[PDB]
């Protein structure tokens, strides 16, 4: 058995630098795909807001 | 022989195992069968008998001395051709590797040698069109037999167009011939010779003149020739011109009856603007295999000032220069497949691609050669030489005997230019000498331990290591004193050339 | 032999093609009479793919290359032996001979393409096995 | 009468019973077609969950009109023993319209056909183009 | 247990074929028969008293160039394609109808109308350059010229 | 040289529509009458140009 | 990385490209015209060549197909012909049967089990 | 020597005799040159394109047009429509002017 | 009647071919192919039979068939006729093209009203 | 009018629509000699008019295999 | 009215404004529907027949196989018409004027009573007399087989 | 290859960067993020993926986690240009 695309393993990180970097890393991920996200998705918005709304949800 | 032969070789080679070991011992099964062919032709076939012309197979196929000089000539440059494919062209197992991954290689081959042989001896426009695609069809697959290649798949879909509208113009002429006359044999053909509009055999030459490479036509095979392997280019490059340009030299026999001027005027409009490509477009050029396309298409255009004057003398000035030209195409690649034993390795600056189809593809990775082989190089000195057309090499009796078919019909203006062409030519082959030999001094005495040639493994360290194999190094040197030593026997060769006959009887 | 009753029959085929067409745009209720939700056209989720209700975004075997390309050598050998139908009989023995090479000639591209397997679709990428070999110290 | 194959859960164990030898629903003329394109009548049977939801929807928003929809056994219809979870829609009228509702848990295969049989008695009544004549 | 309701649409395919073998069979018949009775449609509606028994015509297949020639001789004879007559001499008017006829020879509307088709080295010699016609032009001025002797 | 050869690297370049031009402009020289060979003599040279 | 991608032989070392009428640097400003003077072979797998990572044929075999006998969507992820990956997603059917039996008592929960496996 | 002009049905073709003439004359052993073929060669060439009878229609054509004489009264009379090849155009006795039938033979 | 045939092959590849559907466009490559290789099978088979009369008319096959019906010569001939036939109609058990469980309707799962019914 | 090359209009920009307007090109010289062939009641032509047809079709099978291999070249990745 | 004229104005037009590769295997086919046509009705049937058999069986539905492999991606009506009308005023593919303005005839005979059909004459000569040309082209196709599978097949 | 520039780059790599709020807003090659433009975690990660759509090119996380001046991207850019790959139809033709 082999994991689908853009998997992951799961690991419990211990150290609160590592996570930051993990954190920042998976941000731009969101923002690299947002233009496929609106195409894909059809969505009615440009890609700025898309882009918009990710990032606020990091700062939660 | 050939025929035959070639079926036992297509089941036995699905049947064994795919390794390089067998594959090579299958190339050296094609050489005894070439060699075969050879001599049952040369057996039944004779100058003395096939004078005055034989009749084939319901007239299909038309027979006579000067068709039979060709075949004999094809057969013996297959030869040299298979034993670069049967046997090693350096020994390093890394480069030669590639000549035995495809073990349809030598099969295509010998369908090609088929279709080059017959060719020649065509006489009905039906069997011409048949024949001409079964040699064209050789040569795409060939062109393709490396199929993992980028960029030689990339030429065969280049060579398959051009070629298919080669073809298409060929076919189109001989409908518009069948139209006019209605008659398919050659010889029927002849009997209207005068009532037919000759210009639709012009027609026939035009697609004969795109597959030869003829400017304007030549922009195709200076690319086709500068991408595929060097084994590759070694073939495709000089065998279709063989059988092509003995079939034109027949054409434009039966065309000089009826002696239409005006169809010579535009065969010297193609022929003058070839030599002036031919000559100032390798003055630019920095691929050796892109330069030899250019050399290739400047004697082609010698070699049609001999086929358009079509005298007594034209024979002989055709018949000896396609077989010198022969050689000499053969020498100087088979020096090329050698000579990559001596290029560095790096341990940079201008990134330069090389790939184990054309490990030689540069000029200037022939530096130095003076010191790391002279014998290669003079032998490599003389072949161009030869080109330049320098006394008293073959080349020299190929420009010399052109020169005199030429001058003697009146081509005044075609024979200054070529001789204007063959200096401008001068300069390039020049080049290839200068990068032989003139920084010998400078380099002398340097401490050289990276070529391709130092990862060879050392064997013994007490007995000697030859540095090339056995039998490329026999055909190098006997092919370089046949070009270098020709003097000795010149008389006897050209008096065996007047003997060749084409329906000059009496 | 006449074919004026064979060119009837192929006009008449050619006006029934027209007929199916039409009949079906001149029979069915009009978008109003029985939704009136929109056309064909704006009505975008009706004009589109079906694939089992979740919305979604040819790299062929070399084998199905080889079939369809090999179809075409062996179909021109197919048809070039029409000839020898309507000529069985008057072109006896020789003719017959000749017929039989013909094919013996491509029977040997048929071994050629029988012991090389060109046909077969292979599995090089997966269903692959292995010996599970201790390397004790 | 060609519906499409939309059999969720156990309600569609009958529906593949109306088809069997006994009642046999293709004698009188319904056959199941497994595209939206080549069917009229959408059976929902079976429960349909929040996750399933969307799908139902695209589905039924790609069969060519005139179409009809009929809601069998106690999930689709109201939800039935899954009314009160998580990830049930209690009752697929909240997301097609439905033209008609077969009950039970499942129903009987007499019950779904009782449940075709009514509908087609309200196909025949219908005046698509005398409507145009007269309401028109 | 033999079910007749499951081969009533074959005995209903049965019908269709019969449907179209009884029309045609009959239809053909008639119509090559009534034709071969006369030169006039006041002859091949009725039937006269003094003739006998009718002798229908059957349709013709696998024919060849001789048929081609046979049918326009009948024609010229009867007025059909497919007349019948033994009289041992032809009426005066058989030797003064034979139809000859003249068609033209141009190559295919395809062959010189395509926008691909008709691109070539030599069809354009034959529809742009004069070299070709010309030439034979001059035949046909020399038939002319060699009237006088 | 310098000109002229570098008028002739600029036309070897794989291009179906390039060689397919060529080859169809050819046709011409079957078209014309052999005395106008001297003026595309001439309209070539001013292309060099 | 997400959305797109990038020997066997001796590593041969050229220098001093030259020409007839001169050296390269001499005519490498107009050399960019000029594709036999292309230093670039596109066959060396060295070779840059920025392909994007087009996802694999992706087929939906979704709940409508008389092969999912329930509400099954699985997702295909295929070589060709020859299935790579593939990727069951269930849940269509997840009524939450578990958490409602915790509510019932057990003679009620027993016709929750009549309703898992139908048959 | 090959078979050229076979007709459709295996036998000669209409021009094969004059094309046979003219490789009789041209093979031939008793003439010094190919002068006295010169005329088969156009009869074979003639035979297949009539080009020379063609242009003698043209000048019969373009030679009334200048003298007036009428076209119907010069020329043969003729039908288009094959249809219409009646009994009455055939001038038998007592013949309709119906259409015949060439639907089915 | 082997060529008219071959014309309604190329009609059914292109119901597919013009359509994103990717279980309309799925039935292609292989419609495309299970239609050619069955067409060599049928029409050597046809071929077969027009040799032993020597004529490639239908009513001379018949006729000649008085004596004899060449399914007590030919019977292999008559299986492999009529196995050819099923794949060429896409009947099953040649069925791969429109399997209602492998592609749904295969290329008539984007067809609907007319188009469907001809 | 095609001494101006209207024919390079009517060419498709894909390697494919070369293909076809070579045979488009061949079928004109087969329907000549078919043409030909029929007038002067001469079955020579009609063998070379069967010649022509079973050539031009070898010439489309090679063609098409180096334009598929061709293609697969590019798209050779296959490191799933 | 000789509608052949229409057919190809029709196919001539949308040659010049064909984009993708659908439409131009279109063309293919939208030419030798004309061309088999145009050979049912006078020249020769036996190769309108033999054209649908090898042409449309064997060799365009090979395209449109490879069509779907290779991909499928990615001018002014003033302009067009114009160029069509162009195209339009000279179909004269010879001029010679009498050659194509007067009708000429053949005269029948009986001569032959062993009538069969011209393909049976095309086999008694391509299997007797040019059984040559017979032998190569099978040579020809056995190539291609060779041909192909070296081409393609990946190993 | 790559037909792009060192100085021709920098002016999509300025003007591309004009987009974000900064206390500076005048830009050049040394022009840092976190001083010269004073920004924090997520404003420097969305300049970033800008400037990758601008310049075609994606960068690395390790080049990404730690950029401070601008000269590196422009480096990193004309170092990591390639061109877009042309497919089989339009190469040769
Ligand atoms: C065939 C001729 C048979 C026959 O003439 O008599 C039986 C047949 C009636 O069968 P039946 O009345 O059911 O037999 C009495 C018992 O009911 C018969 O009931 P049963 O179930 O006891 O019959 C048993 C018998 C099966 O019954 C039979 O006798 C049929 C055998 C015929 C086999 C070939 C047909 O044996 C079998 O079950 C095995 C036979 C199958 C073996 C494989 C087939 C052999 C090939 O008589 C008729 O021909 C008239 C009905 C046939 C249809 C005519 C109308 C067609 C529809 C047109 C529109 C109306
Ligand atoms: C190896 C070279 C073999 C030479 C064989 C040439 C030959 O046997 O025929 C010579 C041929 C004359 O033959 P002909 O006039 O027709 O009548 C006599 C026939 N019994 O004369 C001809 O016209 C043939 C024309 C081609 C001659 C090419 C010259 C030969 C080149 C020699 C190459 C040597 C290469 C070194 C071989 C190394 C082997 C390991
Ligand atoms: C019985 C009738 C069968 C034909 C029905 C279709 C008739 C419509 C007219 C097309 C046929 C005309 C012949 C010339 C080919 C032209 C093809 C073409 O250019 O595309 C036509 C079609 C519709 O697209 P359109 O809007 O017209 O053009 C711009 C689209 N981007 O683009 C498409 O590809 C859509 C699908 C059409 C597929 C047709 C396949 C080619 C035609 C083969 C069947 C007919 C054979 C030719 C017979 C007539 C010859 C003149
Ligand atoms: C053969 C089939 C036989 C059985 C089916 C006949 C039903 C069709 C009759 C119909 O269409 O009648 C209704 C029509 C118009 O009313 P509509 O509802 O808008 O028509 C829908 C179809 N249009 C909008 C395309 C026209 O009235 C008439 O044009 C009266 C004459
Ligand atoms: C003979 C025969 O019975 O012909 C009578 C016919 C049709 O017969 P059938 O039994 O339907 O033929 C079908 C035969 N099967 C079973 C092989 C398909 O029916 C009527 O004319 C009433
Ligand atoms: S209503 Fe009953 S039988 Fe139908 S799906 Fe729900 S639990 Fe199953």
């Amino acid at each position: 058995t082999n994991p689908t695309a853009f998997a992951q393993t799961t690991r419990y990180v211990k150290d609160s630098t590592e996570m930051r970097t993990l954190v920042l890393n998976l941000y731009r991920r969101y923002l690299r795909h947002s233009r496929g996200f609106v195409n894909n998705y059809n969505l009615d918005i440009p890609a700025s807001q898309v882009r918009t709304k990710i990032r606020q949800e990091f700062e939660r | 022989m050939l025929f035959t032969s070639l079926l036992l070789i297509i089941v036995y080679g699905s049947l064994v195992n795919k390794s390089h070991l067998l594959t090579k011992l299958i190339n050296r099964l094609g050489l005894i069968i070439i060699i075969y062919t050879l001599l049952i032709h040369l057996n039944i076939n004779t100058l003395e008998n096939l004078s005055i012309g034989i009749n084939m197979f319901n007239n299909l196929l038309l027979i006579n001395s000067f068709n039979n000089t060709i075949i004999e000539l094809i057969l013996i440059i297959c030869i040299l051709y298979v034993l670069l494919i049967s046997f090693n062209i350096t020994g390093l197992s890394i480069i030669d590797n590639l000549n035995y991954s495809k073990r349809t290689f030598i099969v295509i081959v010998l369908f090609n040698i088929i279709g080059l042989t017959l060719l020649p001896l065509v006489n009905d426009i039906m069997i011409l069109f048949i024949i001409i695609e079964l040699q064209s069809y050789s040569l795409y697959l060939l062109t393709a037999i490396f199929n993992e290649s980028h960029n030689s798949t990339k030429s065969a879909l280049y060579y398959f167009i051009v070629g298919s509208i080669a073809s298409f113009i060929i076919l189109d002429a001989t409908v518009s011939i069948y139209d006019d006359l209605g008659l398919t044999n050659i010889q029927y053909i002849l009997m209207y010779i005068d009532k037919l509009e000759i210009f639709d055999l012009l027609c026939l030459l035009f697609g004969l003149f795109i597959k030869i490479g003829l400017a304007p036509f030549y922009s195709y095979s200076i690319t086709i020739y500068s991408l595929s392997p060097t084994i590759i280019t070694n073939y495709i490059s000089l065998m279709p011109k063989l059988s092509i340009l003995t079939l034109i030299y027949i054409i434009m026999h039966y065309i000089n009856i009826v002696n239409n001027t005006d169809l010579n005027y535009v065969i010297s409009f193609l022929i003058l603007i070839s030599m002036f490509i031919g000559s100032f477009g390798g003055l630019n050029v920095i691929r050796i295999k892109t330069l030899l396309a250019y050399s290739s298409l400047l004697n082609v255009s010698y070699m049609l000032l001999a086929i358009l004057s079509n005298s007594n003398e034209s024979i002989i000035a055709y018949i000896y220069y396609i077989i010198q030209y022969s050689l000499t195409h053969i020498n100087i690649f088979s020096i090329i497949l050698v000579i990559s034993i001596y290029l560095p390795i790096m341990n940079n600056m201008l990134n330069v691609m090389i790939t184990k189809y054309s490990p030689i593809e540069y000029i200037n990775q022939l530096k130095n050669l003076f010191i790391n082989n002279i014998f290669i190089a003079i032998a490599l000195c003389i072949s161009i030489f030869s080109l330049i057309g320098i006394p008293p090499l073959t080349g020299f009796y190929g420009k010399y005997l052109v020169l005199i078919s030429g001058l003697n019909n009146g081509y005044v203006l075609l024979s200054i230019v070529l001789i204007i062409a063959s200096s401008i030519s001068t300069v390039y082959y020049a080049t290839i000498l200068k990068v032989l030999s003139f920084d010998t001094l400078s380099f002398k005495d340097i401490i050289s331990n990276n070529l391709i040639i130092n990862t060879s493994p050392e064997n013994n360290n007490n007995e000697i290591k030859p540095e090339i194999s056995n039998v490329i190094s026999y055909v190098i040197s006997s092919l370089t004193l046949i070009i270098l030593l020709i003097i000795i026997q010149y008389e006897n060769i050209v008096k065996g050339a007047y003997l060749v006959l084409l329906y000059n009887w009496v | 032999m006449l074919q004026d009753l064979f060119n009837n029959y192929v006009i008449l085929v050619g006006i029934l093609g027209l007929i199916f067409l039409g009949v079906n745009y001149f029979i069915v209720e009009s978008p109003r009479m029985d939704e009136n939700n929109g056309n064909i056209s704006d009505y975008i989720e009706k004009s589109g793919p079906f694939e089992c209700g979740f919305s979604s975004f040819n790299p062929i075997p070399i084998a199905f290359i080889l079939v369809a390309l090999l179809f075409l050598p062996f179909d021109l050998e197919v048809s070039s032996m029409l000839p020898y139908i309507v000529s069985i009989y008057s072109v006896g023995i020789y003719g017959l001979i000749i017929f039989i090479l013909f094919l013996l000639i491509l029977i040997v591209g048929f071994i050629y393409e029988f012991n090389t397997k060109s046909l077969s679709i292979t599995t090089i990428l997966h269903k692959k096995n292995k010996a599970l070999v201790k390397n004790l110290y | 009468f060609w519906p499409m194959t939309f059999g969720l859960a156990c309600c569609a164990v009958e529906m593949m019973h109306v088809s069997a030898p006994r009642y046999d629903q293709d004698r009188l003329g319904i056959i199941f077609r497994a595209s939206p394109r080549q069917s009229d009548i959408m059976i929902v049977a079976g429960t349909v969950t929040n996750k399933m939801a969307p799908a139902l929807r695209q589905v039924y928003d790609q069969m060519p009109y005139p179409r009809w929809v009929i809601s069998m056994g106690s999930c689709a219809n109201g939800g039935g023993y899954y009314h009160y979870s998580y990830s049930v829609v209690r009752g697929v009228d909240r997301i097609v319209p439905v033209d008609i509702y077969v009950p039970g848990c499942p129903p009987t295969s007499e019950a779904l056909m009782y449940g075709v049989f009514q509908l087609q008695k309200k196909m025949m009544d219908g005046q698509t183009h005398r409507m145009w004549y007269r309401s028109y | 247990m033999i079910p007749f309701e499951a081969l009533i649409p074959y005995a209903i395919m049965f019908a269709g074929f019969c449907l179209g073998g009884g029309v045609m069979n009959s239809a053909i018949t008639a119509d090559i028969t009534k034709r071969a009775r006369g030169p006039n449609q006041e002859i091949k509606r009725n039937v006269g008293e003094d003739e006998g028994p009718r002798n229908y015509t059957k349709p013709r297949y696998n024919t060849d160039q001789w048929d081609k020639y046979f049918a326009v001789r009948d024609l010229r004879l009867t007025g059909s394609l497919r007349g019948q007559s033994d009289n041992a001499v032809a009426e005066e008017s058989f030797k003064t109808n034979s139809i000859q006829p003249y068609s033209n020879t141009r190559r295919p509307w395809v062959l010189r109308r395509h926008i691909i088709m008709k691109n070539s080295p030599t069809k354009w010699a034959r529809k742009y350059s004069s070299r070709r016609d010309e030439r034979e032009q001059e035949i046909k001025d020399d038939y002319i010229r060699g009237m006088g002797e | 040289s310098t000109f002229i050869s570098s008028k002739l690297n600029k036309l070897v370049f794989l291009n179906i529509g390039f060689i397919l031009e060529i080859i169809v402009l050819s046709w011409l020289l079957i078209v014309f009458k052999v005395s106008l060979l001297k003026y595309i003599l001439l309209l070539i040279i001013f292309i060099i140009l | 990385n997400d959305f797109y991608d990038v020997n066997d032989f001796f590593p041969v070392q050229v220098d001093g490209i030259e020409s007839s009428l001169g050296k390269y640097e001499e005519f490498a400003k107009d050399a960019h015209e000029w594709e036999s003077w292309n230093l670039q072979n596109e066959d060396h797998p060295e070779y840059p060549v920025k392909r994007t990572k087009i996802r694999h044929f992706t087929l939906n075999f979704g709940p409508q197909h008389p092969a999912a006998h329930g509400v099954l969507r699985l997702i295909l992820e295929l070589h060709g012909e020859e299935i790579l990956r593939s990727d069951p997603h269930v849940g269509l059917l997840h009524r939450g049967t578990e958490k409602l039996i915790e509510s019932k008592t057990y003679m009620q929960a027993l016709p929750y089990f009549d309703r898992l496996d139908y048959v | 020597a090959p078979l050229q002009q076979v007709g459709r049905h295996g036998g000669p073709n209409k021009c094969f005799g004059e094309f046979q003439r003219v490789v009789e004359c041209m093979t031939n052993a008793k003439h010094d040159s190919y002068e006295p073929c010169n005329n088969l060669k156009n009869d074979y060439l003639e035979c297949r394109k009539h080009k020379v009878e063609r242009y003698k229609a043209f000048l019969m054509q373009k030679h009334a047009e200048e003298l007036g004489k009428d076209p119907e009264e010069i020329g043969a009379p003729f039908v288009r429509k094959r249809r219409f090849l009646t009994s009455k155009t055939l001038g038998l006795v007592d013949g309709d002017d119906y259409e015949i039938g060439v639907e089915k033979i | 009647l082997l060529a008219s045939g071959s014309i309604g092959v190329f009609g059914t590849v292109i119901v597919g071919w013009m359509s994103n559907s990717k279980y309309t466009v799925l039935a292609t490559v292989r419609t495309t192919a299970q239609l050619i290789s069955y067409e060599l099978v049928l029409t050597t088979v046809v071929f077969i039979i027009a040799l032993i009369v020597s004529s490639l008319n239908i009513n001379v096959i018949i006729e000649s068939q008085y004596n004899i019906w060449y399914i007590i010569p030919f019977f292999p001939l008559c299986l492999i006729f009529f196995i050819s036939a099923l794949a060429e109609t896409a009947r099953p058990p040649f069925d791969n093209v429109e399997a209602e469980s492998e592609l749904v309707s295969g290329h008539m799962t984007e067809l609907s009203a007319s188009p469907f019914v001809i | 009018m095609d001494l101006i090359l209207l024919m390079l209009v009517a060419v498709g920009l894909n390697i494919i629509d070369i293909y076809i307007m070579i045979e488009i090109l061949i079928m004109g010289c087969t329907v000549n000699t078919i043409y030909s062939a029929s007038l002067d009641n001469d079955m020579i032509g009609l063998i070379y008019s069967l010649i022509q047809i079973i050539i031009a079709g070898v010439e489309s099978a090679i063609g098409l295999s180096i334009l598929v291999n061709y293609n697969r070249i590019r798209n050779s990745e296959e490191i799933e | 009215m000789n509608l052949e004229i229409l057919d190809l104005s029709i196919l001539g037009f949308y040659s010049l404004i064909s984009s993708n590769s659908f439409e131009s295997i279109a063309i293919l086919v939208a030419t030798i529907m004309p061309v088999i046509t145009e050979l049912w009705y006078n020249y020769s049937q036996l190769f309108a027949l033999l054209y649908t058999l090898i042409y449309v069986g064997a060799v365009v539905i090979l395209f449109v196989f490879i069509l779907s492999v290779i991909n499928e991606k990615e001018s002014g009506l003033f302009i067009l018409i114009l160029v069509l009308l162009l195209d339009d005023l000279d179909d004269n593919e010879s001029n010679d004027n009498d050659y194509n303005n007067v009708y000429i005839t053949d005269y029948a005979d009986w001569f032959n009573n062993y009538n069969e059909s011209d393909l049976s004459v095309i086999g008694n000569l391509l299997f007797t007399e040019y059984a040559l040309l017979l032998l190569i082209i099978s040579f020809i196709l056995l190539m291609s087989i060779i041909g192909l599978i070296l081409i393609v097949k990946k190993d | 290859a790559s037909t792009l520039t060192k100085e021709d780059v920098l002016t999509r790599s300025v003007s591309v960067l004009r987009g974000f709020e900064v206390k500076t807003k005048d830009i050049d090659l040394q022009t840092t993020f976190v001083q010269d433009l004073g920004m924090d975690s997520l404003d420097l990660n969305d300049a970033l993926v800008a400037l990758e759509e601008e310049f075609d090119v994606v960068f690395d996380d390790k080049t990404a986690n730690e950029i401070k001046t601008v000269g590196e991207v422009v480096d990193f850019v004309l170092a990591n240009y390639l061109p877009t790959e042309q497919s089989i139809n339009h190469t040769i033709r």
